[PDB]
RNA sequence: AGGAUGCCCCCUCCCGAAGGAAACCCCGGUGACGGGGGAGUACGAGGGAGGGGGUCCAGGGUCUGCCCUUACGUCUAGAAA
RNA sequence: GCGGGGGCGGUGGGGUAAGCCUCCGCUCCGAGACGGGAACAACCGAGACCGGGGUUAAGGCCCCCAAGUGCGGGCUUAGUGUCAAUCUAAAAGGGCGUCCCCCGCCCAAGACAGCCGAGGCGGGGGGCCCCGAAGAUGUACAGGGACUAAGCCCGCCGCCGAGACCCCGGCCCGCGGGCCGUUGGCCCGCGUGGGGUAGGGGGGCGCGGCCGUGGGGCAGAAGCCGGGCCGUGAGGUCCGGUGGACCCGCGGCCGACGAAGAUCCCGGCGG
């Protein structure tokens, strides 16, 4: 079973941003969430995403729902995951 | 008689000119308006129910008569004749033909098969269109359930699908 | 030791042999993948192990009635050994027949592709006693388990349609379980 | 006086089974083979013919750049030779872009000179003399949607608007 | 009686119709994918030149693999019937 | 030739209906190759001189089988179903089975079940599925494997895929022009030129002989067996073996002039 929650770090597995990491910032419905794997950090534009097109990682930051890119960077500095975020899987 | 599926479908022009049709059958339906037919007493009735055709086809005179008896008997038994007006809105103008070897019906009916295949008269039917109003009931609003049941029983005797439409007068 | 891996469909070797663990996989989808692999690699051999743990989706009663009808109503009135059908019941033979249905018919290519396949129930002692047994999974042919979903195993089908042979095989498994766990 | 819109019409369906009236109209419109293209002036008689053959062709308003590119790639002269820019300058046209602009803007009323046209000396003719009045396109790159459905329902047939230029580029 | 000034392999060079990519960078879409550059590029039927290596090549008999394929003559709307 | 046929449309007219009878119009088969449709003359695509390259049409892309176990949402639990027709199906009627849309009423927390505290009742309709649904050689038939999506609905993206369309090379044709002493030959130009039964038109190959002309043959003619080369082809020519005296090229002319078939005739010979 796949679990997606706000603040979870995921990896996009479909699209041009495949293999790049992002952070779940908001939930649209049971099928879509909002991810901003910041464009200034990983190259993932802040957009909606289907649940089928992202795989969750094992690291999570604490943020409010729909948190801005500034808050996402602040939490990334808090968790020390900038270097993890910049990596590209496969 | 043949099954009604033999004459359900409209397959040719209407056959109604009785001055040209030889031995055209009589219309056996004895009456078409049921209940309180006078408009002065129909002024009391405010609800209109309509049994309405859903497909295009032909209804036989016997089928129309059977639906008429079942609906009229139910309405008399459970609403009383002073509380409803029921009209069979269609008349079986169309004359049905059957091609069959038979008794004294012309010398061309003694040749077998499809030779001289124009049939003799076999009955009457009403050609109906979709949305055509087959049965029209005027009633007081308290008898809505009984009127719907009578229309359902009438619809059970007809060869085409129908529906019940209720509205105010 | 058994090392599990994911079969890269574009990275299939052109030579040698590959072993596929069939547990958790759907029978028709895995058979489709195996048939395409055998057709696309003419010199590769394919072994399938754990054939009794294959899954068929649907109601158990529906699948069992389908297999019963196949093994009972399908026959011939001519010489049965010369002309009639011969319906398999054991899970390995059932899976091999399913792959034969997806291979080309009445052709040397289909015959050779079917001959280049071996199917086993469980894992044989010879395979276990190897130094390094590389097993594969095909993720596209694996059943995604969901609540309130209906499916049966080929072992359950075999038990329903042939209880005595299943009992003998299960007893053999229990008899050799100590040596199997040793290896 | 009036400058009607200049349309590109491409025959999308085939020569066998097509009904007789449509076939006759297509033959009169010069779309006698599949994937033949013509450029016409949108007078009412021509629009009546196009409405008659709506279910066998696709048509639209062609632009000057697409017309120039069509003349460069698929233009043919008498004897089936390719149309050349030096041929244009010999006849008095400076470039494919200039002649296409003149035709589309309505400075001239025809692209190809008629069979009865006579060429004088010095004057620039108002057409391209001895040019064939039709183009034979390549099949479209990436395919079409459906040659049996209208463009207005997701198919390919009928009025296409300015998307005929995109189709022509895919078909060049 | 045919070619052996052949045939085949490899390499290299030149030209080349219609057609025509890829990594990678940039813009967009949930996405399968589209677009700008890469690039009318690498390539591409075929047409020329040369280098080395080998012996037969064409053609024929039979067999195998893959692809294709419903005896003939006749009346007939309609023939494997 | 005066036997037509298929699809679609005139509720064509008739008929219970019919792969039924009889009219009207377009198209296709007959007389039309080829791709798809599981096979299949006329359903869809499409019109084929030969060879090669490319791109598309119908339709398809889990395997059989080239191309996607492609993408988003929703429905189905019946293996229902599995992308038009030929082609193998299904009705009235019943079902809150399930998903959903709308309307009337009650509940102002004193509403529906018998003090409790939050929704309840009734009606109409739509989608899928279930019952209605019973056959004869052999499996949930309608291609098979099988699939819980590889089913259905609303949308979407790319790709595969003909002889069609584009390109190259070769061939031939129609028409026009030109040159050569010509019952004819050659060259050039143009053609949204290149299917074809009956039938009409044009040219050529072969067999026996005759009028001419030029030759071969005992150092081996005709015939026969196998083989190479030429020609789209009818056919021609040459090589090796056998054989033992006639034969052939070219122009012209003439016929007892070309066989695969007639329950063909004669002979020989098989299983
Ligand atoms: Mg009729
Ligand atoms: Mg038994
Ligand atoms: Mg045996
Ligand atoms: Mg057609
Ligand atoms: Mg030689
Ligand atoms: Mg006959
Ligand atoms: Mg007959
Ligand atoms: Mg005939
Ligand atoms: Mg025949
Ligand atoms: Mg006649
Ligand atoms: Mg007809
Ligand atoms: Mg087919
Ligand atoms: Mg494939
Ligand atoms: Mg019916
Ligand atoms: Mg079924
Ligand atoms: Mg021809
Ligand atoms: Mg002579
Ligand atoms: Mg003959
Ligand atoms: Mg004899
Ligand atoms: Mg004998």
């Amino acid at each position: 079973v796949k679990v997606i929650d706000v603040g979870r770090v995921v990896v996009k597995v479909l699209g041009r941003e495949a293999g790049r990491k992002a952070v779940v910032v908001d939930i649209v419905d049971e099928n879509y969430v909002v991810i901003t794997g910041p464009k200034s950090l990983s190259g993932v534009r802040r957009r909606r995403v289907n649940i089928n097109h992202i795989e969750p990682t094992d690291k999570k930051i604490e943020i409010k729902k729909g948190a801005s890119d500034e808050e996402v960077l602040k939490a990334l500095e808090a968790a020390g995951l900038v270097e993890y975020m910049k990596e590209r899987v496969k | 008689a043949r099954p009604a599926r033999c004459y359900r479908r409209i397959k040719g022009p209407p056959y109604t000119r009785e001055e040209y049709i030889h031995g055209a059958p009589m219309i056996q339906i004895p009456k078409f308006d049921m209940g309180t037919t006078s408009a002065a007493a129909r002024a009391a009735f405010t609800m209109v129910a309509k049994l309405v055709a859903e497909e295009r086809g032909q209804i036989r005179m016997q089928a129309l008569e059977a639906a008429r008896q079942i609906s009229s008997k139910y309405l008399t038994k459970y609403v009383g004749d002073a509380n409803y007006y029921l009209r069979l809105n269609v008349v079986p103008h169309h004359v049905l033909r059957e091609n069959r070897m038979l008794a004294m019906a012309g010398a061309d009916r003694l040749q077998e098969g499809m030779r001289l295949a124009f049939g003799s008269p076999a009955g009457r039917a009403a050609r109906v269109e979709p949305g055509q109003v087959i049965f029209y009931v005027e009633f007081k609003p308290e008898h809505l359930a009984h009127v719907k049941e009578a229309l359902r029983r009438a619809a059970s005797k007809l060869p085409i699908p129908t529906r019940i439409v209720v509205e105010p007068k | 030791m058994i090392v599990k891996k994911v079969l890269d469909l574009s990275q299939i070797p052109e030579k040698g042999e590959i072993v596929i663990d069939a547990e958790g996989h759907i029978m028709g989808r895995l058979a489709s993948y195996v048939a395409k692999i055998l057709l696309s690699k003419p010199e590769l051999r394919v072994v399938v192990v754990n054939a009794e743990k294959l899954v068929v989706t649907g109601d158990r009663k529906m699948v069992v009635e389908w297999f019963m009808r196949k093994i009972s109503e399908w026959r011939t009135h001519y010489n049965p050994e010369k002309a009639g059908p011969k319906i398999p019941r054991r899970p390995d033979r059932v899976f091999k027949r399913v792959v034969r249905g997806m291979l080309p018919k009445k052709v040397e290519s289909g015959r050779d592709a079917l001959k280049r396949l071996r199917v086993y129930m469980s894992i044989p002692l010879d395979f276990i006693q190897r130094r390094r047994l590389v097993l594969y999974e095909v993720p596209a042919a694996k059943l995604r388990v969901r609540p309130l979903m209906q499916f049966v195993t080929l072992e359950e089908v075999w038990r329903s349609i042939d209880p005595a042979a299943w009992e003998k095989w299960n007893k053999a498994k229990e008899v050799w379980a100590k040596k199997i766990k040793q290896a | 006086k009036t400058v009607y819109p200049r349309y590109a019409v491409i025959r999308l369906r085939g020569i066998p089974t097509t009904p007789g009236d449509i076939a006759a109209t297509l033959d009169l419109l010069r779309l006698r083979r599949k994937f033949t293209m013509v450029v016409v002036v949108g007078s009412p008689s021509v629009m009546g013919m196009i409405e008659r053959v709506n279910d066998w062709v696709t048509w639209g308003e062609i632009d000057a750049d697409t017309l120039a590119e069509v003349l460069r790639k698929r233009g043919r002269i008498v004897g089936d030779k390719p149309l050349t820019l030096e041929y244009l300058q010999k006849w008095g046209w400076n470039s494919f872009e200039e002649v296409a602009l003149a035709y589309i803007s309505g400075e001239i009323e025809t692209l190809a000179c008629k069979k009865d046209f006579k060429a004088r000396e010095g004057q620039r003719p108002p057409c391209i003399p001895y040019l064939k009045p039709f183009f034979r396109l390549h099949p479209p790159r990436g395919g079409l949607n459906s040659v049996k459905l209208h463009f207005s329902v997701g198919g390919d047939l009928g009025y296409r608007g300015p998307l005929i230029n995109d189709l022509i580029k895919r078909m060049l």
